[PDB]
């Protein structure tokens, strides 16, 4: 089911003491190869170029001779000429090459396929010609870079000690750096002061159980599903640019919010006041990006035909509006008005729509039975049911009832700040998941 | 249609809240008992809006109703476009200072027939030969007409701001 | 000495579109173009636009004893033109009409400015080198002899 675990699996030191840098490497060989994987042996630069063209095989379903791989390693795979940012764009963008073969039809080579993620296969190999290194190394491409230390060498020194040929090891996204007592990750952005363990992560369990050692971290984040949904589904590459990894609690967050969806659906639910639910994440957060990934996974999950994030305007539908033009490439105004924003409810393809609930209401008191009422629409607030029972909301309840009512809080109304509003006892239901 | 919601200051945890249209002109009295007060008068909270510029969250609705004056006193080929005429200036005061200065082409699209209609219908440069009417260039001297004076151009045809 | 303008108020200009044909193909008022002037004792057109037109024109109707004067880019070398009009007409925003008021002979303010063309081609000259021309303030914050009646 979910990729951020609910349940504390064991957790026992193997000893093998840390003091050095090789036992912890066979004791993480030995746990990926318990997970599932394959360890070859490239004690080269080439061969690990021919494992490519014998695992995108698989993947593609479709043969090169070498003439055709000459073309596909120098045009599109291993250009000399770029280095790790358009290469991380092509890993998370443009990651399909329209190919023309020699027999002359033009097909499509994927790298990592992303609608039925099972059929990417993974790999494990080491180091070989600095430090140790372990590489997990997805569909012939080297991703996954677990880079290893020791006591002496403390978590915030881990990363400051070491920040063509080769040229295939700039399709790195993570850099897993452990000691063999706490675990840490991160993505490619490398300045001193700041890239410091701070800005890299804490992987979690659901609440606020911190993961520090590697066979748990290994046991729960580097199953197959999980660690290709880390790499895959949840991470986004801004447009500044720079590679964004969510939080855990966020992921944890989305996934609840993503699930209940499958599984309202599935049992014909809508307009039910249980089929909600609201997220508590205070501040701190990037609740832009987490609300985000959550609209942006719901709108190509082919259940429903909208999605509106929607909030109450003091100048948020131009603020948040350039947070989503900042993950750069769509997202639909509810600017301006109430005619135009019929446009954009008759437009698809681009589902996320971002307006205020003051339109909203000026376009449901009026306009006499609007045809985008049937399809399933999901809307993800913000001042909740946490925060408003409000009275668009029974103009809701009146209209519409093919919905999947979410939101968001900032500072609950709970019954110990019930000062303001009332509890969620009718709206949404249940909390989902939470951050304090 | 230029409109705004206006309540309220009261209720800043904003529970139910409330106050939803209202055109212009606008009364103190009669949007305070739409929208009720907090014991005491502290209201007009600019949330959401609907206007052809651009208002702050905490303008006072006199200034509101100063500036509705001057934008449906213009022609409606001006009020399509307030915003384009907002990139060059700086108020609506002050584009009332030059309301009769801005020329419209409305035949004209784009540079090329604005030097084509400023060279052959009005012949600024003087008369047109039949057999040059041809052999003139319209790219540069429309290129010199851009970095000469200040056009601007919309959906409708081009404004040009005179001195 | 009198202030231009204070002689009467003069009114602006006025022009449609071209897209229309309805209001450009026929009609009976005198539209008036800087190619018909430099002409003196202006009686009609080359165009006769329609007196529906004046829906969508921003033109104003003025009497049968106007003068006729462009403010674009005739100037800014040579002598302006000048024309006595003698029928309730409308121009284009590319000239300006002035009318006169009860002070007068509407001639003596066609030969006062024939006269002061030397001094007011300069006294709103340059206004920068593009196709622009003498401004309306210099144009109307010009003072003229206005003598005594009899000598008018």
């Amino acid at each position: 089911n979910f990729i951020v675990l609910d349940k504390y699996i064991k957790a026992e030191p193997t000893g093998d003491s840390y003091q050095s840098e090789s036992d912890l490497e066979r004791e993480l060989i030995q746990d990926l190869r318990n997970q599932g994987y394959e360890f070859i042996s490239v004690k080269s630069q080439s061969a690990m170029l021919a494992n490519v063209r014998e695992q995108l095989q698989n993947l593609n379903g479709v043969v090169f001779n070498d003439s055709e791989w000459r073309r596909f390693t120098e045009q599109y795979l291993d250009n000399p000429s770029d280095g790790i940012l358009d290469k991380t764009r092509k890993i998370h963008i443009d990651y399909i090459c329209d190919f023309i073969f020699d027999d002359e039809r033009l097909e499509n080579i994927y790298l990592i396929d992303k609608k039925n993620l099972m059929r990417n296969k993974v790999q494990i190999i080491q180091q070989f010609e600095n430090r140790y290194d372990v590489t997990i190394l997805v569909n012939g491409l080297p991703l996954v870079q677990i880079e290893l230390k020791k006591r002496g060498v403390a978590i915030r020194e881990a990363f400051n000690q070491i920040h063509s040929e080769n040229s295939l090891f700039k399709y790195l996204q993570l850099f897993v750096i452990s000691n063999g007592t706490d675990t840490r990750y991160f993505a490619n952005t490398t300045k001193r002061d700041k890239n410091s363990f701070d800005f890299t992560m804490n992987w979690a369990k659901s609440d606020n159980t911190l993961i520090k050692d590697l066979k748990d971290f290994t046991a729960t984040c580097f199953q197959k599903h999980t660690l290709l949904n880390v790499l895959v589904n949840y991470s986004v590459f801004d447009s500044s640019q720079t590679l964004l990894v969510m939080r855990p609690y966020q992921i944890a967050a989305t996934e609840r919010i993503l699930w209940k969806i499958k599984s309202s659906f599935t049992a014909k639910n809508w307009s039910k006041p249980e089929s909600g639910g609201y997220i508590w994440h205070t501040t701190g957060s990037g609740k832009t990006l987490t609300s985000f990934k959550a609209a942006r996974l719901a709108t190509e999950l082919d259940f429903i035909d909208k999605v509106f994030f929607v909030v109450d305007r003091k100048d948020l539908d131009y603020q948040t509006m350039k947070e989503y033009q900042r993950f750069s490439p769509d997202s639909v105004n509810g600017s301006e008005n109430t005619a135009g924003l019929k446009r954009n409810l008759d437009k698809d393809d681009n589902k996320i729509i971002v307006t205020t609930i003051q339109k909203l209401n000026n376009l449901m008191k009026a306009e006499s039975d609007l045809p985008v009422y049937n399809q399933q629409v999901v809307f993800i607030f913000d001042e909740c049911h946490r925060s408003q029972f409000g009275e668009a909301q029974k103009n809701l309840k009146k209209k519409f009832k093919r919905y999947y009512q979410f939101g968001f809080t900032g500072t609950p109304i709970f019954p110990e700040n019930a000062l303001g509003s009332e509890t969620t006892a009718s709206v949404f239901g249940r909390e989902l998941h939470s951050y304090v | 249609d230029m409109q705004v919601y206006i309540a309220n200051l009261g209720k800043y945890n904003e529970g139910e809240l409330v106050g939803a249209w209202f055109t212009f002109p606008i009364d103190f009295e009669e949007v305070k008992e739409k929208i009720g007060l907090n014991d005491e008068y502290e209201e007009y909270a600019i949330h959401d809006y609907e206007l052809p510029f651009t208002v702050d969250e905490y303008t006072s609705i006199g200034e509101l109703n100063r500036l509705w004056e001057m934008v449906s006193e213009l022609p409606e080929e001006l009020q399509s476009e307030l915003s384009a005429l907002l990139t060059h200036f700086s108020s609506i005061e002050e584009l009332s200072e030059h309301q009769e200065d801005i020329i419209i082409h409305s035949d004209c699209d784009d540079m090329y027939d604005v030097a084509r209609y400023y060279i052959e219908e009005t012949g600024a440069l003087g008369e047109v030969p039949a057999s040059l009417q041809n052999y003139i260039d319209y790219q540069a001297y429309g290129r010199d007409l851009d970095l000469s004076g200040t056009f601007i151009s919309t959906n409708h045809g081009i404004f040009e701001i005179v001195y | 000495w009198k202030t231009l303008g204070e002689i009467g108020k003069w009114y602006g200009g006025g022009t449609p579109s071209k897209n229309k044909i309805e209001f450009w193909e026929n009609g009976s008022i005198p539209w008036i173009s800087p190619k018909d002037m430099g002409r003196t004792l202006v009686d009609s057109s080359e165009d006769y636009i329609t007196e529906e037109a004046v829906l969508h024109s921003s033109t104003k109707l003025i009497p049968a004893n106007s003068i006729a004067i462009v403010v674009r880019s005739s100037i800014l070398d040579k002598v302006l033109p000048s024309a006595l009009i003698k029928v309730p007409a409308t121009l284009n925003q590319d000239m300006k009409a002035v009318i006169p008021h009860e002070n007068i002979l509407v001639k003596y303010i066609y030969h006062m400015i024939g006269s002061r063309g030397s001094d007011i081609l300069r006294a709103a000259k340059k206004t920068g080198g593009s196709v622009a021309s003498i401004d309306s303030k210099k144009l109307f914050s010009f003072k003229i002899p206005v003598p005594n009646i009899n000598e008018q």
